[PDB]
């Protein structure tokens, strides 16, 4: 999920995106 | 700001400001 992702691995546009409404 | 790593209130932050009027979910646990 969101912490895997963008905070122990490098965040993108694409991945923030998917946790929008 | 996104292409970095985002933590805590960074990533809320970061989502806030990408997601706009639309808003967002955070689920850390997820």
């Amino acid at each position: 999920g969101i912490v895997e992702q963008c905070c122990t691995s490098i965040c993108s546009l694409y991945q923030l995106e998917n946790y929008c409404n | 700001f996104v292409n970095q790593h985002l933590c805590g209130s960074h990533l809320v932050e970061a989502l806030y400001l990408v997601c706009g009027e639309r808003g967002f979910f955070y689920t850390p646990k997820t």
